[PDB]
RNA sequence: UAAAACAUAGGUUUGUGAUGCAUCCAAGUGGUGUAUGUCGCAAACUGAUUUCUGCCCAGUGCUCUGUGAAGAGGUUCACCGGCGC
RNA sequence: GCUCUGUGAGGCGAGCUUCACUUAUCGAAUGAAGAGACCAAUGGGUUUCGCGUAGUCUGCGGGCUAUGCACCGUCUCUGAACCAAC
RNA sequence: UUACCGAAUCUUUGAACGCAAACGGCGCAUGGGAGAAAUCCCCGUGCAUGCCAUAUUUCUCAGUGUCG
C-alpha cells in the first residue's frame, strides 16, 4: 500500500519525554543607579523623565516593570541606549500622573 | 566439542562450501557501511578466543578496510630530497590491516 | 561608521574606560612601584583594530 | 617547471563554467511509462536563449503522468519549434518536428536531433545548434538502428533510444565572422574562462613545453604522444597526420 | 463519475509501488541476499539445509520436543532443595550427545546466522549414525524449547509412552536425511533461474 | 623597457561520439572543461583583409600494422610469454 | 598476466577460445513511477508438500534418473483533469 | 585581618552541545515570574551528534529476510 517511489520511515510511537532564587534577574539587577548629569536633570524637570544606568542586558519592557516596582511609578516610555562606555542608559519618561520630579527627590536625588 | 568443528571448518577457507559462504558475505558486506555492528560475531568461536563473551557490554563490529598498498600522499606524486625517499606507489604502510580496522 | 557588533562596542568600551591615568592615591601606598599608566592608549597611535 | 595551463583547467577553479544565468540542463523528458507505452503531449511554452549556448532551449510543459501538477521541462529546440506547439513524446508519437519518438520507429533517412545514445539517458547526441544526425539504418531483428553523428561518424544505438525530429535550432552561428576581439569576449562571457588564448610559444619555458627560447619557436615536434604525461600533452595530441589537408 | 485512465488523461489513483519503490537498504539487501543464493550454484554441504524435513513430519517432532521441556528457572531452583527428562538444547550440549551418541534423534535448524555453527553438524550425525533432521526455523526449535531460537535440539531419551512416537519419527526422519546421506552429499543446489528469466527462456524456446 | 611584444579577429591543424577527449586528486559510487555533446569540447600553431603558402617523410616526432625438463632440493636449463620492419 | 570470476553449451587443442546465461561487476536512468508472467517450461516444490510409469538404491521410512500426471497457474499556431463516484 | 578548607557562588563564551553568529540574535518544549488589556516581557530546565545499555510494569515499529 506504499504509494511513493521511495520509502519513508513510519510514524512510530514516541514517549512524551539549585539556587533558591533561580531568577537571578530582578528589579534590582535591572535598574542600577539614577544618573545625575545635567542632561538628565534637564529631563526630570522638563520632560518628566528619569534617567538610569540600567543593566545592559535588560530590555525596555523589563525596565518599565522595574520602575513600577522599585519606584512605584508608571513609565509611559523607556528608550534606552547603551553608552559608549558600555553601560546601558534608560531615559524613562513617567506618565503625567506621575511626576518625575516629586519621584526623583523622593529618591534622594 | 563444537568449537573443534567450527574451528576446523574455518581452517578450510578455500573449500568450495566455505568459499561459497564467504562469497555471499563479501558480496553482502560490500553493500554495507565501513563499520557495521553485529548482534553476534560472524565467527562466534573465533571472537570468543579473542575474549568476546556473549554478555552485556560486549559488542561486535565489522570494520571494512581497502586492500592493497599505501599510496604516499605527496602532491602530484612528486617527492623531494633524496632518490631513496622517492617512490610513491611501492612503499607500504608499516601498519597491519587488523590494526587499521581496530 | 555606525556599524559595530555590540561585542566590538563592549571591547572598545572596555579599552575606553581602561584608558585612564592611574589614580593619584595608588602612588601613595607603601612599596608602590607604579607611576604613569604603562598601558595608556591613543587612537592616533596604537590601534585597537576591532 | 611549473604547472601548465592545460593542467590547471582541471582544477576547475577560475576555469569552471559560468552558468549562473543558465536555465539548467536541457534534456528530454524522463523516460516514463508513458513514453514507453504511448505519448505525452506537452505544449511548448517559450523558446529561451541559454546564455553561453547557441541553440535556443524550449520550455515544453508536459502534464505530470502520476499526479495533479504540471511539469515544465527544458530541452534544446529543433528548428521550427514555435511556442504553443504541442510536442508529442512517446513510443507512438506521430512523426513530426519536435516530437520525441523511439529511434527505431523514426524512418530511415530522416534526420533527428538531441538523440540519446544510451536508452533513457535523456538526449545527448546532436544537441549543438544546427546539428542533427540522419538515421542511416534500422536492424529490427536486433533492435539497433545506426545513425550518422553530426560529425561524419556512424554509430549504432538501440531503437528504444529516443530522438527528436529535425535539425537543432540556431544553426549557422559559426558562419558569421566575429571580427572584434570584443565580440568573442562575450561569447565566452557566458561560457568559461577559456579566452583569450595565449600561444604557448609566447609563454615561458616554465609555463609551457613550447615556451621560451629567443626566437619563439617550438623546439621539438608539436605532435605529442597519447601517452605523454599531463603537462606534456600539449601541441598536437596523438595526431595521425598534420598539415593542411 | 467514471474516469479514463488512458495515458495522458485522468491522473491515476495512487497504485501500489512496492515493486518499484526504493526500499531501505536493509530491505533491498535481505531481498537480494536471498536472490543471490538461489541463483548461485550452492555446494552440497550447504544445499542440504535447503532440503528439509517434511512439515507434517516436522510438526510431529516439535510437538515431541515440547513434550520434554527443560525445567524453568522457577522450578529448577525448587528441584534443587534436595532432573526431569528433557530435550538437550544448545550447540555445545547437543554436540556431545552426538559424539557420545547418547542422542537418539537430533534436529538441526535450517537457518542460522553463520551456518558454519551447524554446517558441520549433519556430517557429524551421519558419522556417529545418529538420526538427524534439518527443520525450517531456529525460531520454531526456539519456541519448542521456550527459547527464542535454538540452533539444535537433541532427543537423547524419552518416557515409554512416547517410545514408538519417536521411533517412527526417527525413521521418518532418517528416511529423508540419514538414509539419503549418499544423495545429500551429492546434490549441488542453487542455479535456479529467476522466473523472470525462466519464462523468458520458456518463450525463447517457444519461438524456436 | 607601453614596444615591433601579448591579445585580436581571420587562418590551419590535432584529439575526441561520453566505454570519450583533455585534466585535477593522496584517496573515493571524488573533481574540471561538462548546466556540455562535433555549429561541442579539449590541444597547438599562425595572426585582419587582399594575395600566396613551392619542394623535402631521410632524421626526429606523431600515427598506423605460465608450462615442461634436470636435481634430493635450493636451483638450473627449455618453452611460451611489446618492439623491428 | 593474474585476480576480481559465476554459470550452461559447444568445438579445438594438452584449460584455451566461440556461443548463449545471469546472480558478481560495470554503465545509465530514475523522486528507484508500472519489470515479467498469466500467452506456461530441457520450471518450481512448505498447504503446491503429491501421485502414476521404467530404470536403479535403500538406514524399509523413502530416495534417485528418466517420465507423465496433477498443483504453483490466472485475468484483457498554448483549455481542463487530483483531493472516488471488494 | 591574615592563613587554610569541606559548604556554596561561579556572568558571556569555549570541546560547546537547541539553531546560529563581525547578531550580546533566534527557537521548540517545560515550569516559573511580572504584567496586562491574552498578545508582549524576563527567568529556570531540557532540546547537538555518535555510540553502548535498556524499554525491567519489556516502548512503537519496518522488511515480496525465515517461518507459522
Ligand atoms: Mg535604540
Ligand atoms: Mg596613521
Ligand atoms: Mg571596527
Ligand atoms: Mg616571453
Ligand atoms: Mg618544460
Ligand atoms: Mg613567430
Ligand atoms: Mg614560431
Ligand atoms: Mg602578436
Ligand atoms: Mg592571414
Ligand atoms: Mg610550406
Ligand atoms: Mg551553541
Amino acid at each position: 500500500a506504499y504509494t511513493r517511489p521511495q520509502f519513508r520511515r513510519p510514524h512510530t510511537y514516541r514517549r512524551p519525554s539549585m539556587s533558591a532564587i533561580s531568577n537571578k534577574w530582578d528589579a534590582f539587577r535591572v535598574i542600577r543607579y539614577p544618573l545625575t548629569t545635567d542632561k538628565a536633570m534637564k529631563k526630570i524637570e522638563e520632560n518628566n523623565t528619569l534617567t538610569f544606568i540600567v543593566d545592559s542586558n535588560a530590555n525596555k519592557t523589563e525596565i518599565k516593570k522595574a520602575m513600577r516596582k522599585l519606584y512605584q511609578v508608571k513609565a509611559v516610555k523607556v528608550n534606552t541606549l547603551i553608552r559608549p562606555d558600555g553601560l546601558k542608559k534608560a531615559y524613562i519618561r513617567l506618565s503625567a500622573s506621575y511626576d518625575a520630579l516629586e519621584t526623583a527627590n523622593k529618591m534622594g536625588l | 566439542g563444537a568449537f573443534m568443528y567450527l574451528n576446523e571448518l574455518w581452517k578450510k577457507k578455500s573449500s568450495d562450501v566455505m568459499r561459497f559462504i564467504q562469497r555471499v558475505r563479501a558480496w553482502e558486506f560490500r553493500h554495507q557501511h565501513t563499520v557495521v555492528r553485529l548482534r553476534r560475531p560472524t565467527r562466534p568461536e573465533k571472537a570468543r578466543m579473542l575474549g568476546y563473551k556473549t554478555k552485556q557490554g560486549f559488542s561486535v563490529f565489522r570494520v571494512r578496510v581497502r586492500r592493497g598498498g599505501r599510496k604516499r600522499p605527496v602532491h602530484k606524486g612528486i617527492t623531494y630530497g633524496k632518490p631513496k625517499t622517492s617512490g610513491v606507489l611501492g612503499v607500504k604502510l608499516n601498519k597491519n590491516s587488523r590494526a587499521i580496522a581496530e | 561608521g555606525r556599524f559595530k557588533p555590540l561585542a566590538i562596542k563592549k571591547k572598545y568600551a572596555k579599552k575606553l574606560k581602561q584608558n585612564r591615568p592611574v589614580p593619584y592615591w595608588i602612588r601613595l601606598r607603601t612599596g608602590n612601584r607604579i607611576k604613569w599608566n604603562e598601558k595608556r592608549r591613543h587612537w592616533r597611535r596604537t590601534k585597537l583594530h576591532y | 617547471g611549473k604547472t601548465v595551463l592545460t593542467c590547471r583547467k582541471g582544477n576547475g577553479s577560475i576555469y569552471q563554467v559560468h552558468g549562473h544565468k543558465r536555465l539548467g540542463p536541457a534534456k528530454l523528458r524522463i523516460l516514463d511509462y508513458a513514453e514507453r507505452h504511448g505519448f505525452m503531449r506537452g505544449v511548448v511554452k517559450t523558446i529561451e536563449h541559454e546564455p553561453g549556448r547557441g541553440a535556443p532551449l524550449a520550455r515544453v510543459e508536459f502534464r505530470h503522468p502520476y499526479k495533479y501538477r504540471r511539469v515544465k521541462e527544458l530541452m534544446v529546440a529543433p528548428e521550427g519549434m514555435f511556442t504553443g506547439q504541442s510536442v508529442l513524446c512517446g513510443v507512438k508519437a506521430p512523426l513530426a518536428i519536435g516530437n520525441v519518438l523511439p529511434l527505431g520507429q523514426i524512418t530511415e533517412g530522416c534526420i533527428v536531433c538531441n538523440v540519446e545514445a544510451k536508452v533513457g539517458d535523456r538526449g545527448t547526441i546532436a544537441r549543438a545548434s544546427g546539428d542533427y544526425c540522419i538515421i542511416i539504418s534500422h536492424n529490427h531483428e536486433t533492435g539497433r538502428t545506426r545513425l550518422k553523428l553530426p560529425s561524419g561518424q556512424k554509430k549504432t544505438v538501440p531503437s528504444n533510444c529516443r530522438a527528436m525530429i529535425g535539425i537543432i535550432a540556431g544553426g549557422g552561428r559559426i558562419e558569421k565572422p566575429v571580427l572584434k576581439a570584443g565580440n568573442s569576449f562575450y561569447r565566452f562571457r557566458g561560457k568559461r574562462n577559456c579566452w583569450p588564448k595565449v600561444r604557448g610559444v609566447a609563454r615561458n619555458p616554465v609555463e609551457h613545453p613550447h615556451g621560451g627560447g629567443n626566437h619563439q619557436h617550438i623546439g621539438h615536434p608539436s605532435t605529442v604522444s597519447r601517452h605523454a604525461p599531463p603537462g606534456q600533452k600539449v601541441g598536437l595530441i596523438a595526431a595521425r597526420r598534420t598539415g593542411r589537408i | 463519475r467514471p474516469k479514463n485512465f488512458g495515458i495522458g488523461h485522468d491522473v491515476p489513483y495512487a497504485r501500489d509501488l512496492s515493486r518499484f519503490m526504493r526500499w531501505p537498504t536493509f530491505v533491498t539487501m535481505q531481498r537480494k541476499k536471498r536472490v543471490l543464493q538461489r541463483r548461485l550454484k550452492v555446494p552440497p554441504a550447504l544445499h542440504q539445509f535447503t532440503k528439509v524435513l517434511d512439515r507434517s513430519s516436522r510438526n510431529e517432532l516439535l510437538k515431541l520436543v515440547k513434550k520434554y521441556p527443560s525445567e524453568t528457572r522457577r522450578a529448577r531452583r525448587q528441584r534443587l532443595f534436595d532432573a526431569p527428562l528433557s530435550v538437550v538444547t544448545g550447540l555445545q550440549e547437543v554436540t556431545r550427545t552426538i559424539e557420545k551418541k547418547t542422542a537418539r534423534l537430533v534436529m538441526i535448524a535450517n537457518n542460522v546466522d553463520p551456518i558454519e555453527l551447524v554446517l558441520w553438524m549433519p556430517t557429524l550425525c551421519r558419522a556417529n549414525k545418529v538420526p538427524y533432521a534439518i527443520v525450517k526455523d531456529k525460531a520454531r526449535l526456539g519456541d519448542a524449547v521456550g527459547r527464542k531460537t535454538a540452533t539444535c535440539v537433541a532427543i537423547t531419551d524419552v518416557n515409554a509412552e512416547d517410545e514408538a512416537a519417536l521411533k517412527n519419527l526417527i525413521r521418518s526422519v532418517n528416511a529423508r536425511f540419514l538414509a539419503r546421506s549418499d544423495v545429500i552429499r551429492r546434490q549441488w543446489g542453487g542455479l535456479q533461474l529467476s522466473l523472470r528469466s525462466r519464462a523468458e527462456l520458456r518463450k525463447k524456446r517457444a519461438r524456436n
